[PDB]
């Protein structure tokens, strides 16, 4: 992927996560826990909604008949119509194939971007108190209780509070 | 040994395949269809002032074939023609037939206006036939008169009838010309004389000379023209003319549907084709390239799936 | 306590809304319009050799209606037709009328060439009418002759006239066929005989019969003169056999080069330049779309069903919250 | 957005900055200063110019009339023209709506990319002598005079010179 | 570029590298070596193949003549055809110019993304045992023999093994 | 002091310029062309059952001009007309000429069916002319008969011939009407009497009346045509001057009609053709001609449009 988060350094997705698109799994003393990130999930969904609102519509233009279902029309004007209509159908088939293909490529990469954007938010928040394992996890070099985890997720984690404990644990 | 927090994304057991610029087989969490393959087998005429013609052919409305009696007049926004609809109770055709049909099917209604045409007592106006039945008894086109000599064999009096368009909008005048097969029939009805029929306005001018279907080689062929506001049209004939008792006026505009499918006043739609209605909110369809109204564009595609979710990576 | 460097981007108080694939209301620093809504109410004919026809209808140039006397000949790169322009001083129509108009409006000028047609002394060439006035006295189409018997009632002599195209490029020959109202008028002018008019070249052939019928009156005249036309190739000849009722070409027309044909009620301006025109005037916009009219001529922005389409020319605008 | 710089980790833009699109604000002993980055600003502007050169034009194709303004035309050929012209207008309306929408999406994300690209250039330059505060600033862990700041902006800052001082300040 | 790898922080490409699109050059005690990354090279090539499969094709639509090469047709219907055909050619010329331009933009940025994605994989792998020089190289703060290099490239490098040696060398 | 590993990407000495959304002059490692500029100057008729008409004009097939002798009948999926092809050995034209040509060029073959038309002994059927040469001797249109009085001067007997369509599909009947220039010539073949020719079926009916030197002849033979429905009959009443159908034509299936001056080649295959030949390119666009027939790349107003197949090229 363009951003290497989804189908990238993150080895796979979580069938278990059914309350959101992007979220966290932690492991501390207390045990294990899973929680969805709302803001990042809504960001992706809102962008896809946007596409759907634009793509799912027809034009206002009223078209009348130029081909009688129940009677022959002049052979020459009929051939002109056939040529024109076939030429238009070729365009719209192409324009449709391109639109969907191009949107699909973007929808995917957009979602990738939103995952990477969350990871980078967390990375910068944890500052010098954790290290990347390269599978999309941060090894936290201090005691991180469930309140400390909820603080990472809720963007309230103050790195300075654990800095001294963490830098010691890291240098060993 | 150390505590750890992991970032991740959802997945699903059953993902859908879509196409991208780079990958023909890309599995994603959710997609949706963009091409409509399903069609409703009915004509959705809710909130439309429609007229189902049934066995009446639109041209039959202007000349008034028995079948079209209920449809000689009215107002609409939608006009539905049917298969094998009847225009001609007496054998014949209209020159420029298709051009006229299309004109009527663009119309949003029909006014009728009396020509006021009167004839000498040597003429029979109410000439009827067994072909055009009305009230289970011999009749004729409601908007035309069959002009024949009152005394069988007598030469037909030279007549001149003239319609003027008093209205502020153009009027559609039609008339017929009877051509019998046998000279015994022509002499019996119009007389031995050479027959000549001249029609003329500011716009139009034409001359006509009377030259086996339902056991008859005899025809009544129809002609038409638009007569402008303020202008007049004059008919000179020595017999053989089927004369307009009324002219037609086409009012406003209307959507013309050709469909074998039945009406339904419960359901609404802005797109129609031979096989019925199309109410899909989708931007494309693959049902038919021949559609009328506000419509999804015809594409040569069974399906085009639009990703509505991220890449699906299970396990 | 610590020294610090911050990275950032500009913003503005008043941002513009544009549309993206995902967002219908996206604020950016700067956008620009792509659809032109403004039109000039004048025809910009700077650096163009133009011909405003005024009251002259392009067909009238070829047959020479009084109105078109100033426009029987010339060279141009642009031809401007007007509303209610006059083609026919004597009541009638041209068969394939629209096809001919379009052909003249694609032309970049008109040459005229004499047929040289001569007639027996039993024929009257200079037959005129009160409908076509020239020098305030009865006249006719300049490029045609009204052929009638010199002795009222006398049957019209069988005549054969033949034009050959000496030129190296095709020539446009037109002729008329008079259909009178009353049989008293036809016999008076051509004679009692059955009338037949045959025209024939390598390319073309056709037969015509003057139709006599009661019809209403235009300029106080019930009789019509209907016109027909064809191209006569270089080196080829076209022969007219008639026993009366033919309106004969005194001159053939030659269309030269190509030209832009504008139909517009709007006035000229030789100060201003343009390559795109419509009924309502000129369109000089450098933009790729317009929503003025779907009926335009020349090199033109494409008609779109859009008031505005704003193209972002700057980044997302995130202003300093207050 | 895609790159999470603009309308992302950078909380907002600077109405104050009117000599460029992207730039710096520093805070040292001497006081405060603001300056635009030329190269990154020109990069974005040149790409947008490029779009305008491609998008702001019509075709060379000379079109003649096929509809008389001043006379009625045959009803059948007229209906064919009406259908064709309406069909073409539908295409061009769609092609226009898609073009501008797709370009707009790209113009935005492109500008985002150029911001992130500058940040990443600075980040790598400062090496181990500063730390990311997560708002698009680098806390520099040494005395950085106005000459030292001008050295960051002009891509001449030698990390090695301040490395010793910085690593001490950071570990404390 | 969008991702700032190619024609970015990486000053230029390697004419010398003829076994792949993306790869490594290392420098240790033993001397120098060069090797291509297969997975990242194949990723880019497969995506471009994909574009070619979609773009290099015509429609199955059979078109008949409506213009006689050897004879004149009615002037009015001829002008309608001329107008329609020119209108279609304008569309297809536009649709072609846009397609290629938009694909080209994407092909480039896609390849940029694949370079950055490899760099970021390596960066995360080396963890605290190396530092970015900002030219797309990692200064490794320990003895990395050719087996150690092959371990970086083959995604088998265990940071923990060299962590102690590296952190000492780095803090000095 | 420290070891280092560097990431990088390939490059090339000679890169190609392509266009992007932002850059008109973008150098990349490899591009490929999307518009075809090269055309084959031959018609690639491999695996197609074709018929090259050469000197024969499609209408000439139905009336049987000498030139069209080899093409009076057959089956095909492709029909190739040529420039200055001959339809009329005897001076004349066909009414609705172009409509008929187009109809024949959509056809996938032609059957011929005998009218069976028989004439009184007072008639000469095998009337020939020096204009239509066949076997180095005076001849006529193979599918029509020149009907003239056997006794020079004698007024032409009122005759009635009738064709019925026994077949299950429509048949295409054509006939001619001889108009001589001079009354001295007409007298020899037809008499002083008014001449009148009526043809009539269920579908339509019409009568026409006989009225400058081409191939040394001022006399013309002009042709007319109509479709005769299955089961229906068409009857011809004439008192002289009719050129009568000896055979009716039947159009079989559908076929691709190519107008091209270029020669055949049965070695090469193609689904796209134009005046100047074949187009076998796998590319999605072409700039050779906007007038093409078959399954074709779309015409574009572009010499070249190069599609990047590789990354930006940044050389050393
Ligand atoms: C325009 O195309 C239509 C549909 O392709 C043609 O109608 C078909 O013709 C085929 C081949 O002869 C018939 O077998 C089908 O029954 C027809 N299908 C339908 C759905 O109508 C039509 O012939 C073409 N128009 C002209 C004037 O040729
Ligand atoms: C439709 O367009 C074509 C091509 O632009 C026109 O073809 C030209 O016709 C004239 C004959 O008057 C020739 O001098 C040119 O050489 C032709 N060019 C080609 C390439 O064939 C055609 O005339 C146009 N049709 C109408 C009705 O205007
Ligand atoms: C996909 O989205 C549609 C539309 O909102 C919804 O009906 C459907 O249930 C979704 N599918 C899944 C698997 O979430
Ligand atoms: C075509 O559309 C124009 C513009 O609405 C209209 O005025 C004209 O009457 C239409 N032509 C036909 C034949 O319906
Ligand atoms: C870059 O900026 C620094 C600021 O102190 C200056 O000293 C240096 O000379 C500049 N380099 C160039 C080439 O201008
Ligand atoms: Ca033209």
């Amino acid at each position: 992927g363009l951003f290497g988060a989804i189908a990238g350094f993150i080895e796979n997705g979580w069938e278990g996560m059914v309350d959101g698109w992007y979220g966290f799994r932690h492991q501390n003393a207390q045990g294990t826990g899973q929680a969805a990130d709302y803001k990042s999930t809504q960001a992706a969904i809102d962008q896809i909604t946007g596409k759907l609102n634009r793509i799912i519509k027809k034009t206002n233009t009223e078209f009348e008949s130029i081909e009688s279902e129940f009677s022959e029309i002049d052979h020459q004007i009929g051939n002109v119509i056939n040529w024109t209509k076939d030429s238009i159908t070729d365009i719209w088939t192409y324009q449709a194939e391109l639109l969907v293909a191009m949107e699909n490529q973007h929808t995917i990469d957009m979602a990738d971007s939103e995952m990477l954007n969350l990871y980078e938010r967390v990375r910068k928040q944890l500052r010098q108190n954790a290290e990347e394992d390269g599978k999309g996890c941060f090894e936290i070099y201090h005691a991180c209780d469930d309140s400390c985890m909820e603080s990472i997720r809720n963007n309230t984690y103050d790195h300075s509070q654990y800095r001294e404990e963490a830098l010691l644990n890291r240098l060993n | 040994d150390p505590d750890k927090i992991c970032l991740g994304h959802h997945a699903v057991a059953n993902g859908t395949i879509v196409k991208t610029l780079t990958n023909e087989q890309e599995e994603v969490t959710n997609a949706t269809e963009t091409v409509e393959s399903t069609s409703l087998n009915r004509l959705c005429m809710k909130g439309r002032n429609h007229k189902d013609l049934g066995n009446c052919h639109p041209i039959g409305m202007l000349i008034g074939t028995p079948a079209c009696d209920l449809h000689l007049t009215g107002t609409w926004d939608t006009l539905i023609e049917r298969k094998n609809a009847i225009a001609y109770c007496y054998p014949g055709a209209t020159v420029n037939e298709e051009a006229l049909r299309q004109k009527i099917m663009e119309s949003g209604g029909i006014s009728k206006i009396n020509t006021g045409f009167t004839y000498g007592s040597s003429i029979n106006s109410a000439g009827t036939t067994k072909a055009c039945m009305r009230n289970g008894g011999n009749s004729f086109y409601a908007e035309l008169k069959w002009l024949v000599s009152k005394n069988k064999g007598q030469n037909f009096p030279q007549t001149t009838n003239t319609y003027r368009n008093a209205d502020t909008a153009e009027h559609l005048i039609m008339w017929g010309i009877h051509h019998p097969s046998s000279t015994q029939e022509k002499n019996d009805l119009y007389g031995t004389q050479s027959l000549s029929i001249s029609v003329g306005s500011s716009t139009y001018k034409n001359n006509f000379v009377p030259v086996q279907v339902n056991g008859l080689s005899s025809r009544i062929d129809f002609h038409w023209t638009l007569v402008q506001p303020g202008d007049k049209i004059t008919f000179s004939h020595n017999g053989g003319l089927i004369a307009p008792s009324r002219v037609s006026k086409l009012i406003g505009r209307g959507l013309g549907i050709q469909s074998e499918a039945p009406i339904d006043n419960s359901c609404e739609s802005k797109c129609f084709w031979r096989g019925g209605s199309i109410n899909t909110r989708l931007p494309f369809q693959n049902l038919s390239p021949r559609t009328v109204g506000q419509c999804p564009k015809y594409v040569n595609k069974k399906s085009l799936m639009l990703a509505t979710g991220m890449r699906n990576v299970p396990e």
